[PDB]
């Protein structure tokens, strides 16, 4: 039970231990007062390599990138007070998507905790609600344990951020008595001795869905964000993809999970997914839900959500299949016959030799390919004489960073730039696309390529940013060259609030208020901040420079100006189902255009 | 017969019931409510009961809702780290307790629509002072023998319910209750036209009754 | 139709009903003497403690069913420093073994009350008040003009007020863990052992339909033993 | 009692008209997919102002600046989700100096709430142990209730922050039938029917602090922020400091209540203040505390805290008078003789003219001035043959910008640069110091300069902020030159963390963890923010640069190199008294300099 | 008390409570001796 | 839950000395949705538990 290796050590010194003992080699974090015993004794250390960023948020936001391209939990070193109160998006964030973190946040004396004292703040309280669970460290004897319980949790079924924080009194304070290290918790770990009943009762379950599979004639393969938690997620989906022959949709965070040049891919579904995708599962008869939790931005009306696949159900002859790890989320959207609770992977591992082996399937899978060509991702191309446009360019730089031959992780804020990065990039291998979509942070794009950067050093990591995302969390990039790290930094400058315009031109009757921030000088900042800076205004001027922006050695910003108010198509807002899309029309948006200009006076 | 007898109303509503086995960790209490509050929950009551083991404590949240609305919840509390399991008792013989103290009053219904006036805060002070039982205008013996005629009709009252007189003043008699809600609610009706001066409902503590209903059907079901 | 409490109305008179402190901090100190039952043992206890004034409340000789053993139950108020003088002075004398201090112990105390109470109303109450005052004036005529007197109602009331008071009387005494051991054609005897406290309430409760005789005694007392669970005993440092 | 006057407005609608209706002429946000309705109504909007920063934390510490000068609460509407989330720390801030601010954020519809919504997120949860209070509009008919009792509790009382979550549903959907518009408080129903007993309280506690007060041999006026909370505040002040002739002591979030060109004037307390009130403090048989909370940065060590206050309250000699308006704050810290609950201003001007008007206190004033003499700020002095001092900076730029004959507003960051800009500036006027010291914020100097100048666009608004600290919402640059407001924008940077070095060198041996930040070229950051840049390298440049900034008409940057880690004194800190400083000494100063570099290299 | 028989299960309440007023005789509260 | 409309009564149990708990009743009284705290320590009351 006890340990002996912590005596005579400071609770600095401990936390200096504990960090090497949970294999942690990347540490983000800003000082402070409260945390001063912690620093002391993490002062040149040789365990792990120390980011220090400008602003708490840019901490916590390079935690989150770090995780989500290593796969190892980030760890977020900050102060009380003010400290602590700035790394609450990037927890909220990051328990919206999922991802594992560790957040140490410094504190008042115990002694001083309750007196309104001097930057002293109830952190607890306020992380309560956007953490997987917190604790604060009441003595040195619990910090060798609490450090344990947090890694645990925050890597436990759905990865999710945690927050340790830390008195002044414990961290400075010298243990001298043995202590233990590992207790069980009391949710998950000593529940689950009563694995007999678990473990053979999800196996009847594998064996209904896998014979529901096998009945299928229309089946959509749902994946999520979930497949991607697992070294041999991606390679099983594959495998199963072949196995029977079944299509395969991804969400926003389930991209890179499947190749996306493979005929049996549906691109992305959802909001802003094709209409192939959401076609497929509004007349699918059977939803294979793999690592998704039926989101608002994909199910749409809930109502109206796959009406094929719930009438197979009533029948008995399909239905919805959900791979959840957590069961808190099955049932909760959409109502599912037949779950299997645990890993996604590990379900999907032990049900092979359940599923009969398809040859090729002929009337529904040509049926998707005539939705592939009559309903295609479709946008205003560009002509002699009008501008640059997002989707040309997106379409441009996923060819040139395949012209490299290095791995390439893309980051991107949130607006219209996210869609379209989204959709028109070939998504073929894991881990590489990292947004935020739970929670749809903006500023999110710069900090998480940063934390990218640092878990793949030899890898292109590119920021896909809009104006408004970027110019938010815009202090970063002094901490890009700082920890010397080549991040390359596009941003699509329409020089507004796209995302939120658009919204205002389809439901608000093109009346704009306060959507349009006053950009500054991009290329002139980028000199300020330590790194040279691009910008392309012409239209011939792209490709000749895109080159440029990606085989430049360090850090680069490039600006990149383009067509205004253009909304993203397909689109699935307001009553409105999956299979009650609006698609893509040239006179459409040339009737738009004019309307705009008589409407707002020719202001935009 | 036709006449009198119950019937219900439009949207019904019906009661579920949960039993949390929580770590008694700081904080807890602020976690479930947090949880069951971000989420909309109905939520009739908590009560946080103390089971006589060492970081041990149980908790008995009552709500309403279709059943698999409520189902949520359940697995929605027992994902938090520091709740060793919940159950279900909505579909199971229980026993639900809860407890209530009244103060109310002796001296009637013509005082208590005196008092309640004077603490709201004209012509109708007068007229409930001008009525026939009021304590004024009326012989202190009459007065003298009201309130312990008031006294003896909540005594049987509380008898009935099986509560008990714990105090008893020269105005007023502090009453002591422990039943299901459906029957606190009842007695507390029932003494209502008293004149209630002070309450205060515990909320609802459920334990299971020892599964036992039958003799003769025990191994004579053959429902296999 | 039965009005109910404002939200705000109601909290005005929790507060408003919300006693002051009407309490000193100072509070009820009981000793317990164990004395040798020598003649005039009595007589010297009581005599120590009225020549140095002290504020006693009660004596109350108690037999044990030992032979030669008898032990006083002493109620006296005054500081800490006061009583334990007072402790050590009783203490000291030679037919006394030991003064057991009480005051900050978990005892039970038990005064007994016997009083016979009128069930003729109050106004014969205050008839037969005024009546036995005069001794060692036109009131007699104006209690004697109010209504529910005796001499005012027919003889089928009365008779059925007398037992309406002895209902009312009983239902009190039961309560508070009595009895009624005599019951008169114009009164009846109650029976009552309890807290100090606890025949006080009872004797003002009782006091309105008119205490003909009284006898309260003192105050006995006995240890009681505070038990608690193993989680609550397990509750040291 | 219902309105009607809101029949057929949607919930923005009613928004637009609330803001009119409680004085709004000013309000700060980000637009936001659930906060839609809202900006759709307020569009072009002909009830207030809109500044459009780039960062919810911006539009929040904008607020509290917005405040602070003028004295209305900042309105900030922003987003459900993260833009909700990025208003936490100005709220935070807003809780512990007590800066009123009513924040509206949106929310997703009633029907998705506790669905794991898009952008969902549990606000009134996050948001409720750092706020006054909060409340989520559930329907329309509540709106223009919990609006109003918003504003009230941010203004009753000790001003604070308030939250109210705007659903998407709620403000889209339109009302049709009347609705109670006047506030329900409980704390009026007590206060209504407790209104003589605590009439009688204060007004008997009063005859008692006014009887102490005439007792005291040497007394001291002890200050805080609560005295500027209204607009008699100070000009009550100076009137008793006149009367009963008492020296003034003051804290960081009190400064400028009192003119220190003033004879009696001590100013600043605490750990970095000046060792002559902090010995006044020590010395004094009567402390009357003035709106202030005994901050554990005040008082130092509590165990031994205003000794001689202590003796006299043990010999009846004096003791310590506390005004306060909340309750919650008498005898947390310390514990105080005499209790007068209520607004200080009010209090003491029912407590004037019962008290004794007084010549001079020869003996006590004496030895005052003579700690003056002997107890100044203190510090190393810039040789011509050596770095600009930060110091001096400050004490040059506090003639420069009064001498313009303008209104002063000064706003700083949190570090080593605030310290020293309370110190040596002379603070005339109140409402003229606008900084963080509750929280302790950075990134707090820029962003509640911008929004002091919404309030009062006539003032020069001038920002003494830091490297460190103007490196966190540098951002807001832009937003600066979008809202029209010609802020002086001052940097002294030191290239490092001083605050925390300092620390790291007196208790840590100069271990100096990650306190090295990569700086920007500042000066090119303005002009790519469309911003006057300008620096200044040498000694000579400084008197030059300073008066070109002052009188440079529009946003400007100022950009100071100043010395290597330089201690803030006199400081009181670890387990010492307020008696008990480290007081300057070149020699030491000389000591530590060089044996810092021989643990360095570097 | 019950302990030794071996309690299976337990759930045991917080705490509420109402103030009662302590009555006395009319001749103890005449004793008012403020003197 | 008392039979009052939007009114609820809350029943606290403390330890520590008079004047951290004193504290403690003028932190809660201050709360907005809260009208008085009352002090029920010194004074005659019936405690009950179930
Ligand atoms: C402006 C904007 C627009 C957007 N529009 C769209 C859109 O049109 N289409 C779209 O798809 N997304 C869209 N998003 C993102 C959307 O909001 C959600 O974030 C998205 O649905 C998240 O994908 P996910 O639910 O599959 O993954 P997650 O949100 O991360 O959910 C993961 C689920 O899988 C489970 N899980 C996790 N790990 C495992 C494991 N190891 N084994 C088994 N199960 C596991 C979890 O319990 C969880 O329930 C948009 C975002 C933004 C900012
Ligand atoms: C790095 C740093 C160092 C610092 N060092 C010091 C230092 O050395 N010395 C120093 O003084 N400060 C210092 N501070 C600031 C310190 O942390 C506190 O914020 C400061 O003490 C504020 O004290 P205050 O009472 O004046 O303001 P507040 O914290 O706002 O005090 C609020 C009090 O004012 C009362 N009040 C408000 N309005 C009224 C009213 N109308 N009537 C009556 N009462 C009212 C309130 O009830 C409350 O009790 C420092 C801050 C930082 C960041
Ligand atoms: N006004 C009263 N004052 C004192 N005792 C009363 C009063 N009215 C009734 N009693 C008696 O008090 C008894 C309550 O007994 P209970 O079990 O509640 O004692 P308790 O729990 O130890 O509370 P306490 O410490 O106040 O005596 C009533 O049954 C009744 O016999
Ligand atoms: N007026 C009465 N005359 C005789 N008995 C009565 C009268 N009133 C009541 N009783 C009855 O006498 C009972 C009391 O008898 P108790 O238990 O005191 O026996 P006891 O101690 O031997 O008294 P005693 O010596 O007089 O017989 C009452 O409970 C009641 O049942
Ligand atoms: C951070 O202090 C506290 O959390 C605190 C709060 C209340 C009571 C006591 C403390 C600890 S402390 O007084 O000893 N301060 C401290 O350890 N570091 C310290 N570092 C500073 O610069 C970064 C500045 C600074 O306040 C001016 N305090
Ligand atoms: C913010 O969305 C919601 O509040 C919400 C959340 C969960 C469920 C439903 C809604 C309302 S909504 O679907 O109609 N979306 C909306 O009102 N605004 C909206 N604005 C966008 O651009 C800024 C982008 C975007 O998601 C892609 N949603
Ligand atoms: C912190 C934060 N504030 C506000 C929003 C709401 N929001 C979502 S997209 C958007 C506009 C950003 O558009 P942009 O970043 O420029 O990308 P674009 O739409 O132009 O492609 C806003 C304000 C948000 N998601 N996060
Ligand atoms: C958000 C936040 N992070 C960290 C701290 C701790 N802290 C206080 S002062 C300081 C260094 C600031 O130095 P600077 O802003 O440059 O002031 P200067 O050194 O120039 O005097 C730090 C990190 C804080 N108070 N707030
Ligand atoms: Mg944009
Ligand atoms: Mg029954
Ligand atoms: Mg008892
Ligand atoms: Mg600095």
């Amino acid at each position: 039970d006890m340990d002996t290796s912590f005596v005579g050590l400071t609770g600095g010194q401990i936390f200096n231990e504990m960090m090497s003992r949970q294999n942690v080699d990347t540490v983000f974090g800003y000082p402070g007062g409260a945390i001063l015993p912690v620093y002391d004794a993490i002062h040149n250390s040789d365990k792990f390599n120390f980011v220090l960023p400008k602003h708490e948020q840019g901490a916590g936001h390079m935690a989150e990138g770090y995780a989500r391209a290593s796969g190892k939990p980030g760890v977020v070193l900050v102060t009380s007070g003010p400290g602590a109160t700035n790394v609450v998006t990037p927890m909220a964030d990051a328990f919206a998507d999922g991802i594992p973190m560790v957040v140490f946040t410094g504190q008042v004396p115990t002694s001083a905790i309750g007196t309104d004292a001097f930057q002293e703040a109830d952190v607890v309280g306020i992380s309560r609600s956007c953490t997987k669970w917190n604790v604060m460290v009441k003595s040195v004897e619990e910090l060798p344990l609490r450090i344990n319980e947090a890694f645990e949790i925050a890597t436990s079924g759905r990865p999710g951020p945690v927050l340790v924080d830390l008195p002044k009194d414990v961290t400075a304070a010298i243990l001298r008595n043995p202590i233990p290290t590992k207790t069980t918790l009391p949710s998950n770990a000593l529940n689950q001795l009563t694995s007999r009943a678990q473990d053979e009762f999800v196996m009847q379950s594998i064996n209904k869905a896998a014979d529901l599979i096998n009945l299928a004639k229309k089946p959509v393969l749902y994946v999520g964000a979930g497949i991607l938690n697992h070294a041999d997620g991606p390679r099983l989906l594959k495998e199963l993809s072949d196995r029977a022959q079944i299509p395969v949709t991804t969400t926003l965070q389930g991209l890179g999970s499947f190749d996306q040049e493979d005929p049996k891919s549906l691109d992305m579904l959802g909001m802003h997914g094709c209409a192939t995708a959401n076609l497929a599962v509004q007349n699918a008869d059977l939803i294979i839900a793999v690592g998704a939790r039926f989101d608002d931005r994909v199910t749409g009306n809930i109502s109206k959500f796959a009406p094929e696949a719930r009438r197979a159900a009533a029948e008995g002859r399909g239905g919805i299949i959900h791979f959840e790890v957590s069961p808190k989320n099955i049932n909760k959207v959409v109502q599912t016959q037949i779950a299997v609770e645990g890993d996604a992977t590990t379900n999907l591992g032990k049900m092979m030799s359940k599923i009969f082996p398809v040859k090729e399937r002929s009337e529904w899978f040509a049926q998707i390919n005539k939705w592939k060509k009559e309903y295609p991702y479709a946008y205003m191309e560009e002509t002699p004489g009008s501008k640059i446009k997002p989707q040309t360019v997106i379409k441009k730089l996923s060819k040139v960073a395949n012209d490299t031959g290095r791995h390439v992780i893309v980051t991107t804020g949130v607006g219209q730039h996210q869609m379209w990065a989204a959709q028109h990039w070939t998504w073929r291998n894991p881990h590489t696309f990292i947004t935020s979509g739970g929670l749809g942070t903006m500023g999110y794009g710069l900090p998480a390529a940063i934390g990218a950067q640092v878990a793949k050093p030899e890898s292109l990591v590119i920021d896909i940013d809009g104006d408004a995302s970027f110019n938010m969390t815009l202090t970063e990039l002094s901490s890009a060259v700082q920890a010397g790290t080549p991040v390359k930094i596009l941003i699509l400058n329409n020089e507004e609030q796209g995302m939120v315009t658009q919204w205002q031109s389809l439901f608000y009757e093109h009346r704009y208020s306060h959507t349009h921030q006053l950009n500054p000088d991009f290329i002139k900042l980028a000199e300020a901040m330590g790194l040279k800076g691009l910008r392309v205004k012409k239209q011939e001027e792209l490709d000749a420079k895109l080159k440029e922006f990606v085989s430049t050695k360090g850090p680069v910003l490039l600006e990149v100006e383009v067509d205004k108010k253009v909304p993203v198509l397909p689109m699935v807002a307001g009553g409105s189902g999956l299979d009650e899309f609006i698609n893509f029309d040239p006179e459409v948006e040339r009737q738009q255009t004019e309307l705009r200009h008589k409407r707002t006076g020719g202001k935009h | 017969i036709i006449y009198e007898t119950p019937a219900p109303s439009r949207q019904p509503r019906k009661q579920h019931v949960l039993n949390c086995l929580v770590q008694n960790e700081p904080g807890v209490l602020s976690r479930v409510s947090g949880t069951l509050a971000a989420r909309g929950f109905n939520i009739d009551s908590l009560v946080v009961c103390n089971t006589e083991v060492k970081d041990l404590s149980r908790m008995t949240i009552v709500l309403q809702g279709q059943d698999g609305v409520i189902e949520q919840a359940r697995r929605q509390i027992e994902d938090l780290v520091p709740v060793y399991a919940v159950l279900d008792y909505t579909n199971s013989e229980i026993i639900k307790r809860e407890l209530v103290m009244a103060r109310i009053s002796l001296l009637g219904t013509e005082y208590f629509e005196d008092l309640l006036l004077h603490h709201h805060t004209q012509e109708l002070v007068a007229e409930i002072r001008e009525k026939q039982f009021h304590p004024a205008n009326l012989p202190a013996s009459e007065v003298l023998r009201l309130k312990h005629e008031h006294l003896n009709d909540i005594t049987n009252l509380t008898n009935n319910f099986g509560g008990r007189v714990v105090d008893i003043s020269e105005t007023s008699c502090i009453v002591e209750l422990s039943a299901k809600p459906t029957r606190i609610s009842a007695f507390l009706k029932l003494v209502e036209p008293f004149g209630v001066l002070e309450c205060a409902r515990s909320g609802m503590m459920a334990l299971p009754r020892t599964p036992l209903k039958t003799s003769t059907e025990e191994a004579a079901d053959e429902d296999e | 139709d039965t009005p109910s409490w404002n939200a705000n109305s109601a909290v005005s008179s929790i507060i408003y009903e919300t006693p002051a402190p009407s309490r000193q901090p100072r509070k009820q100190h009981v000793l317990n003497c164990l004395v040798q039952n020598e003649p005039g043992v009595l007589s010297r206890v009581s005599g120590t403690l009225a020549a140095r004034g002290f504020n006693i409340d009660s004596l109350v000789v108690c037999n044990t069913e030992v032979k030669d053993l008898s032990r006083m139950t002493i109620v006296l108020q005054g500081q800490d420093g006061v009583i334990e003088q007072a402790r050590r002075q009783i203490e000291d004398l030679v037919p006394v073994y030991a003064v057991l201090d009480y005051t900050n112990s978990e005892i039970i105390k038990r005064e007994l009350v016997m009083a016979r109470i009128s069930l003729l109303g109050t106004e014969y109450f205050e008839d037969l008040l005024l009546h036995h005052h005069t001794s060692t004036q036109e009131l007699v005529a104006e209690i004697r003009e109010k209504q529910f007197h005796p001499a005012n109602l027919p003889a089928s009331e009365v008779l059925r007020l007398k037992h309406e008071h002895l209902n009312d009387i009983t239902n009190l005494t039961n309560n508070f863990g009595g009895r009624v051991v005599d019951i008169s054609e114009t009164s009846c005897i109650v029976e009552l052992s309890a807290k100090p406290t606890r025949i006080s309430a009872f004797l003002k409760l009782v006091e309105p339909f008119g205490v003909l005789e009284c006898a309260r005694s003192g105050m006995m007392a006995l240890p009681r033993t505070p038990l608690k669970t193993s989680t609550e005993e397990a509750a040291d440092e």
